[PDB]
DNA sequence: TCGGCTG
RNA sequence: GCCGA
DNA sequence: TTTTTTTTTTTT
């Protein structure tokens, strides 16, 4: 890829001005390419700019070369075209080929180096260095990556780093105030949030209420339904936004009429925005069947979701591990990791529920350390709330929240505290 | 293991079975027969897939029609029970008791006893004249002229070599063909190749040779002071100043002359992964190894750069002189070439 | 010189009471002398004495081999003989031909890794190390030498012991005296320091705070973030530097123009360093990495670094064990030890942080059995702390560090203490 | 193998001693091998020596043989040497090739039996063996060793076990005449033995002592420890060897004079052992590394050790458990059983520490249920003495030593004694 | 018609963002069209983008199979070229 | 239409 | 089975 | 070598 590293050096201006910090003539070759570098470093030296091809032909006459060099060089200057591929495929394929000459390099200088040591003193040469230098050389040859960030400095960049803090963008509302207040500006994208609790207790009840919640507040919504149906889940939604009670909704105490009249006047409200849900099979589906949804998503309809929510991390199936290929902690902390990656890529709110082992389903609290999934999930996970009910909780029917995992903020200023979820209705309510 | 124990059972137990071949080159010792297993197939009689190599360590009978490879007593246990407790029993009994096989180390071989003095049939190509088709057919190979005194062309190869070796062919049928006589080391013709002409000659494309112990080094003779390269074309050696060709499917490094300074050109396919074996086990003995990894032309061999990417010699040879790695050197460029 | 070797082994004493121990069959040629050697060893292995002729050429009778090799070996015994020469000349010629034969077959193993790594994915092979590693084991083939230092004897090794009592190794000190206290002064520079805890209890908390600290000290800071932002990191130095809560920077209750005027009052302080926050996406940085952003650091922005600090131990990529490879042990082992390579290399006070298993989450005491991810850190890590804030700490606004494994001092004289943790201010404070 | 039988046959006096009760004519050879072994035979019944290589000679001059027989023979006498090899390897090949070709003759034995078998019965040979003897024949071929020794066998060995007796081959003594009291002798050896310690005794101080007393001895030591630094361990070794108080190394008091004159002092007694140290880090070290300590020990050091006292019992590694805890029952008594049976198939004697439990702590008279670690250590540990400090003792420089498990003598003789302890010189001395 | 559908999915944006999560390796053959989807999904899965003709070049380069295989591959993408045609 | 080819 | 004629 | 479910057992 010598012939394209070359004619991006000459034909663009952003590779030159992220790649020519790295670069040596020791890289490229000992033929044509070798003095085609040395050409190019030659004329940005003298005049303080990448050449161009008459410029580098120029160059080339002035410059002193065998009759053999000087064809080959001619010759690859002639195949050199602008060809404006990809940036970020184009700067790792160069790291590529930069780390693995660098390693060629390296390990030609030792073989020298070993040579060098097995003859006598007297023939030996003493410009190489000696048998104790072969380590760091190739450290040093292992430490070429492409990377010319150093970070911030705290003392240099305390401006922008204000500045970064000015720009809330990051942060998601929560449409409720509780939720809120204890997550300073709510959810942030990309950041992998999970609401556990023991089985039927209210997991995919608390998602698709905050699905309606980040609904009613005009974001997209991606609804991965992993256990229900399509219409189901509709159906729990249309139990929280049409307030109509699931069961009423089976029982007929909503007439047609007054349906299409709420439908209508949901239609009406310009803050409303779209929810997509999708059903999947269990254990089929994750962040790679994620994204092909995405971009069918995005080419069926202009939908661009602002959250997405994942009925249960458990029922997905891990993208590198196959079905049961390792144990329980690896997958599930492979599939956490991955749909972080996913929400991080998306710049997304992720929410996912998880499971409680058999120790806390009945207990009056869940603590971290009762995930019945991998322990790796409390690890890669951000906002973790818990969910748990007691007699006295589902007969004042108050479902009490604990915030077992806070990266947000602090996890103990309000740990617990108790929700009004209606379970008629799929809905929290804050209490006052 | 009892390797000669195996091999004499396996002779015992193989003769009897249709198209049976005992192959014995000088160091190994192979069978060849119809596969018992499988039956290879009716057309393909003569291309038994069943053969068993007993040059190894231990003897393996293996059949690549059907992929059965297995060792001999297990096939012995599957179809000769009587044999196979015959063979179980005295290999214990000879396993105590200490080898005796070396004891009768003799050599059945023999000095230079086939010695070509003349070739009938055969013009040499310095004697041909310009417009000769072979002429015009190597002129197409872009051979120096000066080299041209070590080729001949024929039309009756067959009759050529059945008046060298009779019996060979039952037929001698005329066929033209390039002759390249190959010589020891004192300069006389120890065998000669019948190269194919055209885009490939009908049947029977091989090197004979005056007797089994002739050279397969084609170029010994003229060969000078320094660095001894070795190729796999003696065309390509024709271009090679101090440049041997091996002539035959064996490479074998105790044959090959020069220790000290031959030096191994090989091909320049980075695939072809026989290619790559090639190359470890030279590198493997620690030998001079040419490397083909940095060569502007990507065409297969040095007359192929020469014919098609328009190489001139003595790039050739500064290419070598400045390629020629040895021990971890060359074992890098082994390896980052390789793929 | 492989026939003398072996001839002075065979028909000396002296020669093999010294060298024995350490030849081994790799260190020969696939020929006769590796099948000879084998034969040695095995006969020394089974009587515990050198064989005579004789015996081997028994062994030889009684083994396994082609008729190639058994003419060979056959041949290489009978060319054995005792030549009469010094015992001084045989010891050193043996040793230097055991390390340049050493450093062959390690540059060969170096070489098949490269190959290896080249391999695409699938048809790469395994049970080879990643390129990573290859400086490591060139450390190994230079250390090959026949003075083996196994235990400390007394009564021969008194001169060390008498040095080690009255010299002290120089400590790099904290500026919470409870650690000096607990370390006798401070920390050793080339060493690897990890501050375990439990999940979301605070390790990047006392990272931070340690960072802080060492600013405030004058130190070069580096910290790596693997699973924050650099703005995160940079907002929690300043919450602990800048006596700011996170909520008030969050909020937005101190003006830009105090923030600005705290920053010039630390900037104007002579006694302060710099610190350099480099973020890395998780599992996207190595050892290797690490390097090169210290090379840059040292190049760039002219910073030698005195104090890096990695976010997160398990989250770093092996640098040394291909992705998703091995088990979890095997791999975070194999990171601190690449970890500890690097600290010991650039003289650096190295902290991180790992995270403790499942069991010692919410318990009031937690041991060297508890660690998740690896129980090999304690071997590799020189000072390892943990964080017990589980229920009550925290409503008393506290910490406990169990001390779990201490190289400086006698971790059973400290072993359990209170620090007043700060979470607003992301600070340690002492309770006196 | 037939050429070097015959010749150390013929050339020597012990191994012929050792091995001729067990050779047969049938055992070597139908052609030169049993000709020479005949001719071997009759000279020694005709005269009851072994013959000289003349003598031989002569033999075979005056004898009925074939010419080739003949020439054989005088070829394999002529090929007869008085090479010295090594008696050990000798008796085993020679027993090897004994036991080889013995097998082979029951084989075809057997196999001609069965031949004979299946023939009409009218045409048989008489002679043959029946059918049903096969099963005893080849017994007859096991029934082949050249030294018949499997197991003790009472009534045929009463010499050597009182031999045993008298010589006390299995003690060890303690330098303390209480010790060896309570004990008939001392420790001995391939037995386990355990300290345990109380509340707060130091469970480092007495393997410590114990360690010293065992070198003053002569005997070599080897202090495998965990919890502590090998300077430490040896700096508690120079307090109890050098008379030097601890905490006086520390501050200085004892200059490098007065130690290096004290060392070369203790360096010039004949009566004195060796000790070596060797760390391990918490929980990494198991009994089977341990062997390969032994192993390196043997092969570089040449140090063959007697004393084995490892530093704690509850901090070392079972051998094949995945499981670790801090104290767990099974891991305890997998312990115990690993390391004593490495003390067993060393044939050295070994120490550790364990704990006890608070009961033990609280009251002075500790019992064997009042044990932390009881069934499991007590199940598997020849000595165990319970260490115990008071209040009292503590003011009087003194411990309460009670044996609470001996393997050795009775538990009751003397179980309770106030021993002389000095913290400060790590010392244990007698009481009057 | 596969050397067809990887010129639309090289030199097309908008046949390939439908027709690609459907396809898959198991589609096109057992010689050169399926190593070169197979190089074109690793390039997908790497960048999350359609490669140009050099970098399948590239990554040609950058691989392990035969050569024939290598030949196979090469003269597919030298015969793969975008022409005007209709969704 | 032939021979020679690893597991 | 793949390669060479 | 961890890790998680479940069951069974056992010790304190
Ligand atoms: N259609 C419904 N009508 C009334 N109550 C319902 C209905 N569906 C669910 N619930 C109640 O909601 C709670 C659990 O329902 P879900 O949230 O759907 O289950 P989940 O939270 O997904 O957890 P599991 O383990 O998958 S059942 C229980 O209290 C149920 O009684
Ligand atoms: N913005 C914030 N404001 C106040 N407290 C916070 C904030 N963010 C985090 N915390 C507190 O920080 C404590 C520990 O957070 P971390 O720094 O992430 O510790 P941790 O062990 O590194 O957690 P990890 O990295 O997820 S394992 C939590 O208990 C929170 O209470
Ligand atoms: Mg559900
Ligand atoms: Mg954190
Ligand atoms: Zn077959």
């Amino acid at each position: 890829m010598v012939e394209i590293i070359l004619s991006h050096l000459i034909f663009d201006q952003a590779y030159f001005s992220k790649v020519w910090p790295y670069m040596d003539s020791e890289y490229f070759e000992s033929g044509p390419a070798k003095n085609t570098f040395k050409l190019i470093k030659s004329h940005v030296n003298e005049y303080h700019s990448v050449p161009s091809i008459n410029a580098l032909n120029v160059a080339l006459e002035n410059s002193s070369f065998t009759e053999t060099e000087y064809s080959g060089v001619k010759t690859l200057i002639s195949k050199l075209a602008d060809s404006p591929e990809d940036h970020s495929w184009l700067v790792k394929e160069t790291e590529k080929y930069v780390q693995q000459r660098a390693m060629f390099n390296a390990t030609s200088k030792i073989i020298e180096i070993q040579t060098n040591a097995e003859l006598p003193p007297e023939k030996r040469n003493k410009k190489m260095p000696d048998v104790g230098a072969i380590p760091d050389i190739m450290r040093q040859a292992l430490s070429i990556s492409f990377d010319s960030y150093v970070g911030h400095d705290w003392m240099d960049d305390y401006e922008a780093r204000w500045l970064s803090y000015m720009n809330k963008a990051r942060k998601v509302p929560f449409k409720l105030r509780i939720l809120n207040k204890i997550t300073k500006g709510g959810a942030e994208t990309g950041t992998l949030n999970v609401l556990m609790a023991g089985v039927n207790v209210g997991k995919s009840l608390g998602l698709c209420s905050l699905a309606a919640d980040y609904l009613q507040l005009g974001h997209n919504v991606l609804y991965i339904s992993m256990q229900m149906a399509e219409e189901v889940c509709a159906k729990r939604i249309d139990a929280n936004m049409l307030d109509v009670s699931l069961d009423d909704i089976d029982d007929g105490h909503i007439s047609y009429a007054e349906y299409k009249g709420k439908m209508e006047k949901w239609r009406e409200k310009s803050t409303l925005g779209r929810l997509i849900v999708k059903q999947y099979p269990t254990g089929g589906a994750d962040a790679n069947t994620f994204r092909s949804l995405l971009n069918e998503l995005k080419l069926k309809k202009n939908f661009v979701p602002t959250i997405i929510i994942v009925d249960y991390l458990g029922i997905c199936k891990s993208c590198r591990i196959r079905v049961y290929s390792e144990n329980s902690y690896t997958t599930v902390k492979a599939i956490a990791e991955e749909l972080r990656a996913l929400a991080v890529e998306t710049e997304t709110v992720l929410w996912t529920a998880a499971q409680v082992g058999k120790q806390a389903w009945d207990s009056s609290d869940v603590n971290m350390s009762d995930i019945a999934e991998s322990a790796g999930l409390p690890a890669t996970a951000d906002f973790m709330l818990a969910v748990i009910e007691t007699e006295e909780l589902a007969a004042a029917e108050q479902q009490l929240i604990k915030q077992i995992k806070s990266r947000y903020g602090d996890k103990n200023k309000w740990n617990k505290f108790l929700m009004g979820v209606q379970k008629g209705n799929q809905k929290w309510v804050e209490i006052e | 293991s009892i390797p000669w124990i195996d091999n004499e059972f396996a002779y015992r137990a193989l003769a009897h079975l249709p198209k049976f071949t005992q192959v014995n080159n000088s160091s190994t010792f192979k069978l060849r027969f119809r596969c018992p297993v499988c039956g290879d197939s009716k057309t393909d009689q003569n291309k038994a897939r069943g053969w068993y190599y007993g040059d190894n360590n231990e003897g393996n009978i293996h059949c690549y029609n059907c992929n059965y490879h297995a060792p001999i007593g297990i096939y012995l246990k599957e179809f000769e029970p009587d044999l196979y407790r015959e063979y179980i029993f005295e290999i214990r009994k000879e396993k105590g008791k200490s080898r005796p096989i070396e004891k009768p180390k003799e050599l059945p071989k023999q000095p230079e006893k086939k010695i070509i003095k003349s070739l009938p049939s055969c013009v040499r190509l310095d004697k041909l004249a310009e417009d000769h088709p072979i002429i015009k057919y190597v002129k197409a190979r872009c051979i120096p002229k000066d080299k041209w005194k070590y080729l001949w062309f024929t039309t009756e190869w067959p009759k050529l070599v059945n008046s060298i070796a009779p019996g060979t062919y039952k037929k001698e049928i005329s066929e033209p063909r390039l002759v390249i006589p190959i010589y020891n080391a004192n300069g006389k013709a120890e065998s000669f190749q019948g190269r194919a002409l055209k885009k490939d000659a009908p049947q029977k494309y091989i090197t004979i040779e005056a007797y089994p112990e002739a050279t397969k080094i084609y170029g010994v003779e003229r060969v000078k002071d320094g660095d001894v390269y070795v190729l796999e074309g003696p065309i390509d050696s024709l271009f090679i100043e101090n440049g041997i060709a091996i002539t035959g499917g064996q490479l074998d490094l105790e044959v090959v002359p020069f220790k000290d300074r031959r030096v191994w050109v090989l091909d320049n396919e980075p695939r072809h992964p026989d290619t790559i074996k090639r190359m470890t086990k030279l590198v493997d003995a620690g030998e001079r190894v040419m490397f083909w990894d940095k060569s502007p032309w990507k065409s297969k061999d040095v007359n192929d750069m020469i014919r098609k990417e328009g190489a001139t010699p003595e790039q050739i040879m500064e290419y070598m002189k400045n390629n020629i790695a040895q021990g971890l050197m060359a074992k890098m460029r082994l390896s980052k070439y390789a793929k």
